């Protein structure tokens, strides 16, 4: 079988020395079986149950026929020849015997049986493994060559959880060895002690008179001087079976073989983290090293956790090809190209073998380490961390350094956030999400932003109560700050004014409930929306006149219950947004701005639609979604640049028939409203499409069929 | 299977050893036989003959035939098989001692197999047709299997001490099995005369006995002398092939005859012991493996791959062009350099990088038009007639050293090359780096480029400053000092140094005199007091002391007024003086991102301006005599504390380029159309300040 | 057959045992067949049926040929010597065939053997199965894969539904052991009570006065003492073999093997919704438990309905 490599070569002798001890019972059991006898010849002169030994030599008549020569035969060699001389094959046979069942108990007893089957099953499977071949040369691997080294360096694991809380092997090739030493010491001193019992001319006194006519007889047993020497022959194999059991005794007491060592292999390979192994993994790894080193050799690279690391990350590679990464490329909201990469063991070369690259995104993968390689990447301007700790090396900042503009680092740990991001010589854009504020770490995870000179985007979701005053020297060149909370409220006390150059100051979910006087005392802002900071009045627009770059008035999400009447006094704003609001009517003042080229009042509880909306001709999108209006003016129909009237969820009446001075509109939504029928002018919008004229069927069938035809051929031709 | 590794005489002694073995046993089973020796007692007690009545019984037969068989015959006649079964054993134990041994079947199994793995590789016949994709690929990695082999067995020599000892041992026991068996052979006799003294047991003294089987004892003993006599004329064949030639060598002079290859070495040890097994079994398979073992015929079949791979085709794909306007070929981490690449002759530039271990041929000389080679981190040999060429025509030269191995020690035998570009790195014992100071053999060289952390210039530069004129170094935050290697430059007329953090400007820079230009860049220049020497550098017309500390600017600008192009961008200059603009030949002034608090009105000195640049400054007020120079094509004051844009801008008739970008204004005046070379792109400003311009100014902007 | 997953270790060494029976038996038929004979001398003196054992001495003289000592022999020989003396190595022989036809039996019976057998193949190929690996190890998981661990689940549940039911195994498993104590107990009885009788010298009276001239005969036996060792070298073994037996059967009687309990293994593995399976396939995983442990443990991942959920969202 394949226990050869198990046995080592004193196995291998010993079985040898038993096979040829097995030869010599089984010759001297067949001598003793056929030809073994005396010859008892009866003495004529007897002088105290002693032999006394007192013209042509003549024979001596004995006058015995040959069956009472044949009884005297057999009562003297059953009574007088000694034990040894006849019983010494059966001995021979009995002891090999049980020398072979103490060599190959641990093969057959089943505890044993199943851990050594276990350990030379996988360690032939890791021998043979082509993985092997890969370690030791250091690729080209087949989806089965890959799936059978990871699945078996798992097996290699589950095994050494599986046998190393047990030492049975070791203990029982112990007590083997101690057996076939001590019965050893017990047959040489019996044999050797009773080896001068076997002789040739033996005397036998056996008082058979009365069958015979004599008492005294002088057998010759034939058997005797071969027996001799095959007695010693014997001896002789015992003296080298002891000698080589010692050996092995000696072998199990020279080192503790239940601590196995990886020190040669470990410092020779490149894997210097093979950890030590214990117990019943130790000791048959020992006699695998008595058998073969290179069985060990080529199996401590399957135990090491950096040939995991390594296996693991050439798999990677392996998996992931560049062409299934080509298929899985994406574009971001800048219309750049992106990889989301979501819960990945490592970064594939194959995307770094990339050089069009511009967007590389990393999402939950764990500890990763980023090789030179990414300086192939040329176009790489921005990197998404989301939960991923990212290693890097020099050559990759480098080429960060002068490449790379944008960084967004997403977390939940200080640990997660990298200390090389600190290091970029072009960053520009850069968002943190997570809480940024900890012991000695409170702006202090990030304490490397002055070193970073052109940044000029800010996105902090962070749960944030202060803003550091670095970032506002930053803001030199700064111009986007965008701070998300969860409902904290932060600290300003007038310490924004260092934006100069900020145009987007968007504090979202701040819950301020107030304007400081840093909001409107920045004369670069231009957007401006106080999302979800409850503002149930609205009265510092007056002070924002000093700013002349103001131009879109967001103001959505919030608790504002009115407008004031001096919102009249506005006329430079184009994307008045003021949805999701309490507002209780719309007035004519707001219609002032003559400017406004997009406004958006969604959910609002506006009482109804007044004329005055149709002082917007540059206007493009209208969004009074979710209100309480029933008719748009003709008004509202003079200006020809409305495009996106979302007026659905609403109660209007009818649209008036001057919508037919409408040319410009393209999407509209009427799931909703009021509406009794269609007006053909709705059919009439040119770049109202089908996707744009989100209506209902059966008003739409009220149209004659014609002019749905033309709508038809128009969509399709 | 060992069977290759089985001479005729390990056969032959192997069948032998069986023969012995059956004589043995037979021999033994002959002597299982019970009636063995039969004795009749001597001087018992036509013609009528009488038997001689022996007056014995059968048991008393009997017990005289035991007798006589245990102490008269001679125990060769009795144990002669058990002999023979012991010294076969012996035998057959010591014929396949040198085969089962641990360490030697692990390389007697990598020596079959490696030589099996010759005797069916297709590059064995491919290479004596060479002499005379998937196959290369498998040539190559069977190359290096023959290579490990090499540093794997030749070392010891056990398996050649270990076929000795086996082959003594062998003829030692022949010759004393031969001395004994037939100094005892004679013992085997049919007629035995015993004399046992048992004449109070049976009556007689003398017998004469017939040892039934000794006829066949007899003719088995010869016999099994015969064979020992064969097994030991054969072992000692076998002694005379181990020493008669020196087995521990191995001559592939033999092949060198045959095969036009002479690389091919002469290995020794055990390499040669085997070699000489597989001759006497097969003598074409040492033939075929020593065209695998030559390293030159490595190289050959290297370039035979080399050519293979890469189609003249793909190098016309590869073909792009560089950073100097030349025909570049971007050759990426290679296992060398293909001939195809030289046969392609309209090639200008060679772009080499980390492709190591590279020779390069005469081939080289086919292409003429070669001016740039890129050698980065690639360790590349050469042969004399690329020496001869190069020397001849290769003038730019691009390495990087990430190894100081990793720069070949060549570049120096040149003498046409012109341009240098020594990016990589450098240790602390900078002056022992002789490869440095071999440039006196270089004539032309004129640009010198080291992108390196160099601490002390060497004496390499002070040797070829005769005809050196531009230095680019980026020490990368490693201080340069001594600065008298760069004191004896004279002829060098570009200097650009990069974080070689020289807190001082050294004399060394006012040792020049024919200076074109000077680069501080990324050097710690707190103060600028030695300018007073500055004065004779008549030729310096740029100063970009820009990303610097300079903290306020005195009065010895006045030293020179040749200065041209001056680049003080981020620096720590807080107010400029009165003594800047008097060096009315200035056109190129850079402040771009400092901190200066306001413009002083001396501005209006500057009339040759043709550049000034303050960029993301404090300063709040610009007077309008820089709106009256009118020379001035760019003027960059972007992101300043300024108001207004000038009314009466339009005066600047050459005013190419006035980056304003990020200034506080409020309107835009009309009179942008009286500007003749102002643009949007021009005037970089926020998009409210764009769109302030009148209907008809835009009706003749949008026309320009 | 691949059924050494079947035997324990009493099932080995009784097997162990009964070879070495069988070299007993075949070694003393073998002796009795060639050499076993009697050497009979009459008994000259005699008194009332029995022997009375009364220079130069001189033989006695008896008058008899050889064939008349030959006659003698062959009729105390079957008259009188004991028939354990005689027919021991064949009684050896009929207890150790009986007894490996006990330890066979259920592997060669055909309604226990194809039983054996479709467990066997499911057990090895459950614990061969990448699945297990990867549960134990707990989605990755190849469509091939998938399939196979699928259908070998399928398999798994439909062989449950075919053996649940039955518990023929357990109970042939239980006959065999009590057949072979009993037997134990059987040949110790009679072989030791007569073991006595294998005696060397043995006085026959056989009556064949007109033929021979003498009514008593002393016999010697050869073959008797070394009979005598074997017989009582074979009572030891099959000592050793009864109480192997007992403590199976104590083992199969400690607790019912007819419920086997995977609480230990649900317990430390995540799946605690293992159930408890009955007869024959408890009595089954309860010798591949006293085989080995993790053969048991990795079976237990294939019977939770948790890790069939898990499977399929995992396919899914
Ligand atoms: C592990 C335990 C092994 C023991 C098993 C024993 C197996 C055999 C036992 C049964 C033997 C049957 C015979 C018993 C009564 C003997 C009858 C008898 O005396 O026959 C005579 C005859 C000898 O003939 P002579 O009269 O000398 O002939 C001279 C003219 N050519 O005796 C015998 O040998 C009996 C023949 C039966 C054969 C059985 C085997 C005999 C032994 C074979 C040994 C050969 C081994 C050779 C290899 C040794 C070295 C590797
Ligand atoms: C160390 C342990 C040593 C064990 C041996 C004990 C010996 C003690 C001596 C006892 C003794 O004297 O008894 C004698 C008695 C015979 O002599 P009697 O005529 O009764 O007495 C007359 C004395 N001249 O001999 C003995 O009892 C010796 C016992 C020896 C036991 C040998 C064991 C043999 C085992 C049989 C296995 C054979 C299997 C063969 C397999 C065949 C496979 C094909
Ligand atoms: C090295 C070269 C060795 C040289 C010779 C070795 C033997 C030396 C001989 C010593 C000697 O003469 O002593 C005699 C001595 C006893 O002789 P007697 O018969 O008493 O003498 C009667 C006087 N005519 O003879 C011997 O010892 C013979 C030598 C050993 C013979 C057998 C050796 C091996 C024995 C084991 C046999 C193994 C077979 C197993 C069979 C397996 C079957 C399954």
């Amino acid at each position: 079988p394949a226990y050869r490599i198990l046995k080592p070569w004193w196995d291998v002798f010993t079985d040898y020395i038993s096979i040829v001890m097995l030869m010599i019972a089984v010759f001297g059991g067949t001598l003793q079986v056929t030809q073994d006898k005396m010859i008892c010849l009866p003495c004529k002169w007897v002088t105290k149950d002693s032999c006394n030994d007192s013209t042509g030599p003549t024979g001596i008549k004995y006058d015995l026929d040959r069956h009472q020569y044949n009884y005297v035969d057999a009562v003297c060699y059953e009574n007088r020849l000694h034990w040894f001389a006849k019983y010494f094959p059966y001995l021979v046979l009995l002891h090999t015997l049980i020398f072979l069942a103490c060599s190959n108990f641990w093969f057959k007893f089943p505890r044993t049986s199943s851990k050594l089957e276990h350990f030379v099953s996988i360690l032939l499977k890791c021998f043979d493994s082509p993985w092997t071949t890969r370690a030791l040369s250091e690729g080209v691997l087949d989806k089965k060559e890959g799936e059978q080294a990871k699945a078996l360096f798992e097996k290699v694991k589950k095994f050494r959880t599986h046998v190393e809380e047990g030492d049975i092997v070791y203990r029982l090739y112990m007590r083997q060895t101690i057996i076939k030493v001590i019965k050893f010491a017990l047959i040489i001193c019996y044999t050797v002690y009773y080896v001068h019992n076997i002789k040739f001319d033996v005397d036998c006194t056996v008082d058979i008179e009365s069958l015979t006519g004599y008492r005294t007889y002088r057998c010759a047993h034939p058997l005797a001087t071969l027996f001799k020497i095959l007695a010693s022959f014997y001896i002789s194999l015992v003296i080298f079976y002891g000698l080589i059991c010692m050996y092995t005794l000696w072998w199990m007491l020279r080192r503790s073989l239940k601590k196995y060592s990886f020190e040669s292999i470990r410092e020779e390979s490149s894997y210097s983290d093979i950890p030590d192994v214990k117990n019943d993994f130790a000791f048959m790894l020992h006699l695998i090293d008595q058998y073969d080193p290179l069985y060990s050799k080529r199996f401590a690279v399957f135990l090491s956790e950096v040939s995991e690391n390594k296996l693991r990350q050439l798999n990677l590679n392996n998996e992931w090809t560049l062409d299934k990464l080509r298929q899985r490329l994406t574009k971001n909201a800048q219309d750049k190209l992106e990889l989301h990469l979501f819960m990945l063991s490592g970064i594939p070369d194959t995307v770094f073998d990339l050089v069009e690259l511009e967007v590389l995104k990393l999402e939950l993968i764990p500890d990763v380490t980023i090789p030179p390689s990414i300086a192939q990447l040329t176009g790489l301007k921005e990197l998404w961390l989301y939960h991923t700790a990212a290693k890097i090396e020099a050559p990759a900042l480098a080429f960060l350094r002068e490449n790379l503009r944008a960084l967004h680092i997403k977390f939940t740990d200080i640990k997660e956030i990298p200390l090389w991001i600190y290091s970029l010589k072009t960053l520009e854009e850069l968002h943190l999400t997570g809480n940024l504020s900890a012991e000695n770490n409170r702006y202090i995870v990030i304490d490397g932003l002055r070193e970073l000179k052109r940044l000029k985007v800010l996105r902090l979701k962070s749960n944030l109560s202060k803003l550091p005053q670095v970032v506002t020297d930053v803001g030199v060149h700064l111009q986007k700050l965008s701070i998300n909370n969860e409902g904290t409220k932060l600290i300003v006390l007038n310490s924004l004014k260092k934006m100069v150059n900020l145009t987007e100051l968007e504090l979202i979910r701040c819950d301020l409930e107030r304007i400081p006087h840093s909001i409107f005392s920045l004369h670069n802002l231009q957007e401006i929306d106080l999302k979800d900071n409850n503002l149930k009045t609205i009265e510092e627009i007056i002070s924002f006149q000093h700013l002349h770059r103001l131009t879109c008035l967001k103001l959505w999400y919030n608790h504002i219950a009115y407008i004031p009447i001096q919102i009249g006094n506005l006329t430079n704003l184009e994307r008045l947004y003021l949805n999701r609001n309490k507002i209780e009517k719309i007035p004519t003042q707001l219609f002032y701005c003559r400017k406004l080229r997009y406004l958006d009042l969604s959910h609002n509880n506006l009482t109804f639609l007044p004329a005055d909306i149709g002082l917007l001709q540059n206007l493009q999108n209208l969004a009074v979604t979710a209100n309480r209006i029933e008719a748009l003016p003709p008004e509202l129909f003079q200006c020809r640049k409305l495009r996106a009237l979302h007026l659905g969820n609403n109660v209007l009446q009818s649209l008036p028939s001057r919508v037919g001075e409408l040319t410009n509109l393209t999407q509209i939504e009427l799931r909703g409203n009021r509406l009794e029928c269609l007006p053909v002018e709705l059919g009439e919008c040119p770049l109202l499409k089908r996707s744009g004229l989100v209506v209902e069927e059966d008003l739409f069938s009220t149209l004659p069929p014609e002019v749905k035809e033309r709508l038809w051929r128009a969509d399709k031709e | 299977a060992f069977r290759v590794l089985k001479p005729w005489w390990d056969v032959f002694t192997d069948y032998l050893s069986v023969a012995m073995l059956m004589i043995g046993v037979f021999g033994c089973t002959l002597q299982v036989m019970q009636d063995k020796i039969i004795c009749l007692p001597k001087r018992v007690q036509t013609v009528e003959m009488k038997g001689l009545k022996t007056d014995l019984d059968l048991q008393q037969y009997s017990f005289i035939n035991q007798m006589c068989y245990e102490r008269a015959l001679h125990w060769y006649a009795k144990y002669f098989p058990y002999l023979v079964l012991i010294h076969t054993l012996v035998f057959m134990l010591c014929s396949n001692f040198w085969f089962k041994f641990p360490g030697s079947s692990s390389k007697i199994e990598h020596f079959i197999s490696i030589l099996g793995k010759c005797f069916d590789s297709p590059w064995t016949t491919r290479a004596l047709s060479e002499v005379s994709k998937k196959e290369g690929e498998q040539a190559k990695a069977l190359f290096e299997k023959v290579k490990k082999f090499r540093l794997h067995v030749e070392e010891g020599d056990i398996l050649y001490a270990m076929y000795v000892r086996q082959t003594v041992l062998k003829v030692i026991k022949f010759l004393i099995i031969i001395a004994y068996n037939s100094a005892l052979v004679s013992k085997v006799q049919f007629t035995v005369d015993c004399n046992v003294d048992i004449q109070d047991m049976t009556g007689y003294k003398n017998f004469s006995c017939n040892h039934t089987m000794a006829h066949l004892f007899s003719k088995l003993s010869f016999c099994y002398l015969c064979f020992v006599s064969i097994y030991g004329l054969t072992c000692l064949y076998t002694l005379y092939w181990l020493f008669y030639r020196s087995l521990r060598e191995y001559s592939f002079e033999y092949v060198r005859q045959e095969t036009g290859i002479d690389d091919i070495p002469d290995v020794k040890n055990d390499f040669a012991f085997m070699l000489h097994m597989i001759d006497q079994y097969d003598p074409l398979y040492s033939k075929r493996f020593a065209v695998f073992l030559s390293e030159v015929s490595e190289n050959k079949l290297k370039q035979l791959n080399l050519n293979n791979e890469w189609t003249p085709d793909k190098l016309r794909q590869k073909l792009q062009t560089n950073a100097h306007n030349r025909l570049e070929l971007p050759l990426i981490m290679l296992s060398g350099l293909p001939d195809t690449v030289f046969e392609i002759t309209e090639l200008q530039s060679l772009k080499l990088e980390i492709i190591k271990n590279v020779m390069i041929p005469a081939t080289i000389a086919q292409l003429d038009n070669l001016q740039e080679l890129c050698l980065h981190q690639c360790s590349v040999k050469i042969h004399s007639a690329a020496l001869s060429f190069l020397k001849e025509n290769l003038k730019v030269l691009s390495v990087k050293f990430d190894d100081m191995r990793e720069l070949p020690p060549w570049m120096y035998g040149l003498r046409n090359l012109e341009e240098l570009y020594l990016v990589g790195s450098l240790s602390h014992d900078i002056s022992k780096n002789v490869t440095l100071e071999s440039l006196r053999d270089l004539k032309s060289l004129k640009i010198l480029s080291i992108k390196s952390n160099v601490s002390k210039i060497p004496q390499a530069v002070v040797d070829v400053s005769s005809h050196l004129q531009k230095m680019c170094v980026h020490n990368d935050g490693t201080k340069l000092v001594m600065l008298n290697n760069l004191k004896k430059m004279t002829n060098l007329t570009e200097l650009e140094l990069v974080h070689c953090d020289l807190e001082r400007i050294p004399h060394a820079v006012f040792s020049l005199l024919s200076l074109q230009e000077l680069d501080l860049k990324e050097n710690n220049l707190k103060s600028i007091e030695e300018i007073v020497s500055f004065q004779h550098l008549r030729k310096l017309t740029v100063l970009k002391l820009w990303y610097n500390s300079i903290a306020y600017i005195p009065e010895h600008i006045k030293k020179l007024t040749s200065l041209e192009r001056l680049f003080f961008s981020h620096n720590k200059v807080e107010v400029l003086p009165s003594h800047l603009f008097l060096c009315n030949k200035i056109r190129y002034l850079d402040l771009s991102y400092n901190d200066i608090r306001f413009i002083p009105p001396e501005i209006g000195v500057l009339q040759s301006l043709q550049y000034f640049s303050i960029t993301c400054n404090k300063v709040e007020s610009l007077p309008d005599e820089l709106y009256f120079c009118k020379k001035l094509k760019t003027l960059k004051i972007g992101k300043n504390s300024l108001s207004v844009l000038s009314p009466k801008i339009g005066n600047l008739l050459f005013l190419s380029y006035l980056d304003i970008k990020g200034n506080h204004f409020e309107v835009l005046p009309p009179e942008l159309g009286d500007c003749r070379a102002l643009k949007r792109a021009g005037l970089v400003v926020e998009d409210a300040l764009f769109e302030t311009l009148p209907s008809d100014v835009r009706e003749q902007m949008k026309a320009d």
